[PDB]
């Protein structure tokens, strides 16, 4: 019993058939290809605000975030000339851009590699976009963090030259080492590592140093957390394993899930320690109903503790126990700040990512104008990295201009408000989050006003279309995951500091009755939280029981 | 486009938005309306409704002749709206 | 909050006697509301023509109770005469191996089912949230797994019976029975509450004043034989035997239906789940506890969503079975393997085993009339035979002597019954619902649309150059019910509007595969601009004996469209 795309994968010759037949064949591709392509960082799209009009979303691979000044201005033009003039930034720092046609879809992603970038395994059943702290920080564990998230990024990189073969016909030696070790290998195969069936489905990781959780650590398959001695000096990494947003509406075997510490490893295991775990997954790990496929199902069905065992066998030796951590704090990276060599780096604020219109123009004369390279956050905002002090009332001007704010002029609720594309070009949406988000945080805002609540306070608002959860909800304070056309689960208990799983508190609001929802939780909250209590912390002490009397009474 | 759809029944007025492309039942039931049905393909007269104001585009329908049509009747099931509509539902025992 | 009319009719019914009585002797042609959900409860469905536009013309559909099919002589007898003297002059034989007895008259009712209770027959449950008829293997076999799967239907049946007496209040005025005595293993299966089963003081131990949710199907079979199209049912029970043909106890499946609804895209077809297997001895125990899951557990607000096949969906099959634990008292054991499905029509002449020969009459949409049904009952009548209705809408000649094999055939013929050599072979393995005139749900026609379908099929294939020995199942409904599990065809058709069909395809020629949807709203003129591009794409790259069936799974509907769209 195996699914249709490990068939796809096993006939495929390494991910090149039939996508190389059909790409130049009418306006799609069929289902094989549609499957495929996805490997090479595409999506087929149509477009359901129209009777299928076709077009292609393509998405970069950019660990860390990190984005040189010439892919920046390659991505900023091709949005232009092939796309829909605008690009995505992703809660995985990532680019994406919409709306390529097919017989163009060679050229963008051509230019993409000849312009320092790449869309290999954006999509896939392989390692995805690998997070690590978005600052320009020169403090040593950032920058260790950052290397860390590289190395795995090239490590699971796919070694079939496919993607190369297709679209246009340095790497540290511990990454080569580390990759070529026998656990672990197919040894005879273009792919050592993945093989011919590459992994059950996608595959998630997070990179940070102790106490900054930008990066949703939690949530990930495999958390990664520099941990380091008193002077600064990394010594090791804790590790988190079996973290996941997806589920289904009515399929109760299916949850959002935290990831379990496993344990600490010394530095130079690392890589060594990350590849046992993608094993441990790729060879155990469903492939007989992909929905069940996610390593944090295998998690929940072993247990930690067998899981680490096994894990152990493909490593060669016993983690370490989990190292105590600070507390963790959400970091936007947001306004001007301090690299710590001298230079300024300063976060922009984009509301959901959508980079365009004039915003658009005049990011990227900034960014053309003064060499700079830039970062995503898994926010989805920009930083512009590398700045000389003599630049910033220049560009804060320029900045200011096109009508991008600094945070002290943004409404708190959207500096950490997150929604996903959904509708249109989603295939999957059930409802708006992206066309929507915007009008929900002013009526959020307009409830805080009339119950008397300050105009400084805020909540960590994440919407999405439908239960896969792209912006991960189930982290939030409030969450809104599209459940019908116009209508909404509501999920509460996650926390500022996304270290706290939210549950479904409502199923079915109407876009329409928020109000009737949302004023008496926040009425509650207002009259008898705790001196500072946020409205996720103050959800967990309350309790829905309690929440829930206080919105039926209403 | 989207229309106001108000719909009065016996246990109160209801009003939704009921695109012009979905069937007024079929949003009812989307809302959790209660309105009654059977055959839900036009051919009967258990979803039958009186249009008191606005207007529908009930053609998939079949079993209402044209006296009955101009007389406003129309079946729930079968019918998009093509304005705001008002409609009186629970109406089937005024024939059979 | 959230309970649906039929549950509050249920609850002031007193135990489905109220207000159905008093209804049942008014002066009007029909019943209200409340007594038309009531009535189902004793096996009646009033109906009305869809045939005369201008006016509401009332009768009553009557259905019987018929464990594995099973038909005694009096009752063939009985219900033969009923046909014609108070109904419309057929019998309708169905896909759960039951009769249904269309167009009686609300004030002869009383009298045809009073009929049927003194001639060894029951309606009672035969619709209503309760106990469906229970499907066995319909062939007279004397192989012993064969004879357990029949017996444990039976007892399954009769477990799961209502106890109320309301039945016979209302059509006996409480008399008789006589019947058998009902086999005490049922009897203390069903009392027993040991595990928190029961309403202990209640006139329904296991039902109570609600019953069910909602209908509930349970399919009974022998390892191999799927007949019975198990996997479509709330519960399928397989007879597993050692290696010498000796039963030791039952796989079960749990959770498939049929039932669905045009664009409500939350219902579907579903296949039961492997649930585990218990020893011989526990059957019982654990079907009351799969029932009792259900009775506890099932929605009652949205009737939509109330089927077994939902709880199961939502909860996985690893709570359910912990759930059904409970009240079964003890653990499933692992499912054990079963032999590949085979589909068998029990059609023509064959050996009991013991001497005596059996007959299966293939009947198109299990519709006998008009000379055929004549026949039937002159050699039913003759010859006192007991007779087996299958899951294909068939009817089997049970027990006949040897010594009658020629005179049977000879009337057979001479009525224009026909042997299954000189029947298609689409005819064979089709089966279409009774939809228009009289089902109130149907949007088109099955049963009558349904033989003229099955020709323009043939003339398909003979154009593509497939052999007239070749077959497809085709299946067709008026509306996405399903009641000829549509869902389970290598072509199904299921009426979206009142000239038109949604096609489906990926059923098997076992049934052991759920189809999919494929087109929609086909109309009745535009069916073969669909299935010759199909069926030459399938002549002209199966493999070696491939069905249509596998050969749709196989190839996947993008690459079927494709070869439809270029046509
Ligand atoms: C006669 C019979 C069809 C046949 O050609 O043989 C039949 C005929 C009707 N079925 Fe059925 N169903 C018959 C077996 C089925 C099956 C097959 C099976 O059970 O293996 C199914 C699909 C399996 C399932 O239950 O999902 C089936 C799914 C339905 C449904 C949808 C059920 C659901 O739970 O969604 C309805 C409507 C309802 O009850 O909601 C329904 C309701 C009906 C009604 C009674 C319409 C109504 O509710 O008033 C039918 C009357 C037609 C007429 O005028 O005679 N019938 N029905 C069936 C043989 C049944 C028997 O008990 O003796
Ligand atoms: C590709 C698709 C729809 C599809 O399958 O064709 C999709 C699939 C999905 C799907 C559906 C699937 O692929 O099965 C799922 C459910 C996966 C599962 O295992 O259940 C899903 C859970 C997420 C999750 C939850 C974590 C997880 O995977 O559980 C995350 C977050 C994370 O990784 O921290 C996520 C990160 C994005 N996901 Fe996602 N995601 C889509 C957008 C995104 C991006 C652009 C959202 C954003 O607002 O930033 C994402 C940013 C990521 C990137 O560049 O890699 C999206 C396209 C929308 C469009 O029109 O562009 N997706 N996306
Ligand atoms: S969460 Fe759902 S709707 Fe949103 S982008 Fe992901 S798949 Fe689409
Ligand atoms: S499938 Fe639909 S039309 Fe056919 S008998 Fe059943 S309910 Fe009636
Ligand atoms: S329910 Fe039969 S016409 Fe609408
Ligand atoms: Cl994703
Ligand atoms: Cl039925
Ligand atoms: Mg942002
Ligand atoms: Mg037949």
């Amino acid at each position: 019993k195996r699914s249709k795309v490990e068939i796809i994968k096993e006939k495929s010759n390494f991910l090149r058939y039939p996508l190389n037949e059909e790409l130049v064949s009418a306006p799609n591709i069929n289902e094989s290809a549609v499957q495929l392509i996805k490997f090479h960082g595409s999506y087929q799209q149509t477009d359901r605000d129209v009777q299928k009009n076709y077009s292609f979303m393509l998405r970069t691979k950019n660990p860390c975030g990190k984005v040189p000044n010439q892919l920046y201005l390659a991505m900023d033009t091709l949005a232009d000339e092939f796309g829909i003039g605008t690009l995505r930034l992703t809660t995985r720092q990532t680019f994406q851009l919409h709306g390529v046609l097919k017989k163009n879809l060679k050229t963008v992603l051509s230019t993409v590699i000849k312009n320092m970038g790449s869309t290999l395994g954006a999509c896939g059943d392989l390692n995805r976009n690998v997070l690590a702290p978005a600052a320009p920080y020169v403090k040593k564990d950032i920058l260790f963090a950052q290397q860390t998230a590289e190395n795995i990024a090239a490590l699971l990189t796919p070694q079939s030259g496919a993607y190369y073969d297709l679209w246009v016909d340095e790497e540290p030696p511990e990454v080569t080492k580390a990759r070529n070790d026998n656990g672990t290998n197919f040894p005879d195969s273009p792919e050592p590592i993945y093989g011919t069936q590459y992994l059950p489905r996608k595959f998630k990781v997070a990179v940070t140093a102790a106490g900054d959780n930008s990066v949703d650590i939690l949530t990930n398959d495999i958390g990664v957390v520099v941990v380091s001695d008193d002077a600064g000096e990394p010594i090791g990494f804790n590790i988190y394993v079996g973290g996941g947003m997806g589920r289904t509406h009515r399929v109760e075997t299916t949850f959002p899930r935290l990831a379990d510490p496993l344990g600490y490893v010394p530095k130079e295991d690392i890589l060594y320690a990350i590849k046992a775990i993608v094993v441990t997954q790729r060879e155990n790990g469903r492939r007989d109903d992909r929905k069940y496929s996610r390593m944090k199902y295998m998690i929940d069905r072993w247990g930690i503790d067998r899981f680490r065992a096994e894990v152990e066998k493909y490593y060669g030796k016993k983690f370490e126990s989990f190292r105590p951590l600070p507390e963790w704090q959400f970091n936007s990276y947001l306004g001007w700040q301090e690299q710590g060599d001298g230079k300024l780096f300063y976060g922009v604020h984009v509301d959901n990512g959508r980079v365009g219109g004039q915003a658009k123009k005049t990011l990227r004369e900034i960014i053309e104008k003064y060499n700079l390279d830039v970062s995503i956050t898994p926010n989805q905002n920009l930083i512009l990295c590398g700045i000389d002090q003599a630049w910033r009332e220049p560009i804060t001007t320029a900045l200011a201009q096109a009508g991008l704010l600094e945070p002290k002029d943004v409404d708190p609720l959207n500096l950490t408000a997150m929604a996903c594309p959904a509708l249109p070009l989603c295939p999957l949406a059930q409802t708006e989050a992206e066309r929507g988000i915007l009008p929900i945080l002013k009526r959020i805002r307009a409830v805080f006003n009339k119950v008397g609540i300050k105009d400084s306070e805020s909540v960590v608002v994440r919407i999405t279309g439908c239960p896969n959860g792209c912006a991960r909800p189930y982290m939030a304070e409030l969450g809104f995951v599209g459940d019908g056309p116009k209508s909404y689960q509501i999920w509460l208990g996650g926390t500022p500091n996304q270290s706290t799983l939210a549950e479904s508190f409502m199923d079915k609001v109407k876009l329409d009755d928020i109000e009737k929802v949302l004023e008496p939780l926040f009425t509650y909250w207002n009259g008898t939280r705790q001196e500072g209590e946020s409205f996720g912390s103050f959800t967990n002490r309350t309790g829905f029981d309690k929440l829930k009397e206080v919105v039926n009474k209403w | 486009a989207t229309y106001n759809v108000k719909l009065i029944t016996p246990e109160g007025e209801v009003e939704l938005q009921v695109p012009d492309d979905v069937y007024i039942l079929d949003q009812a039931e989307e809302d959790g309306i209660d309105l009654p049905y059977s055959c839900r393909a036009g051919s009967c007269s258990s979803c039958a409704g009186k249009v008191v104001s606005g207007s529908v585009d009930q053609s998939d329908q079949s079993y209402l002749d044209d006296g009955q049509i101009a007389d406003g009747w129309v079946l729930t099931c079968h019918a998009y709206p093509t304005s705001d509509v008002v409609i009186e539902t629970h109406k089937e025992e005024e024939l059979t």
